[PDB]
């Protein structure tokens, strides 16, 4: 499962930048 | 979702911003 992990990774830390203050929820059953 | 979303093809900041709160 290691390649969606380091994506996610990345992700979070581009939703970081550009929700700035609205935050965001990272999350899901699937 | 988002990992379907964007880890199976590039997502631009712009189509990130659609999942702030
Ligand atoms: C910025 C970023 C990280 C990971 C996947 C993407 O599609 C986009
Ligand atoms: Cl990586
Ligand atoms: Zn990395």
């Amino acid at each position: 499962f290691v390649n969606q992990h380091l994506c996610g990774s990345h992700l979070v830390e581009a939703l970081y930048l550009v929700c700035g203050e609205r935050g965001f929820f990272y999350t899901d059953k699937t | 979702g988002i990992v379907e979303q964007c880890c199976t093809s590039i997502c631009s900041l712009y189509q990130l911003e659609n999942y702030c709160n």
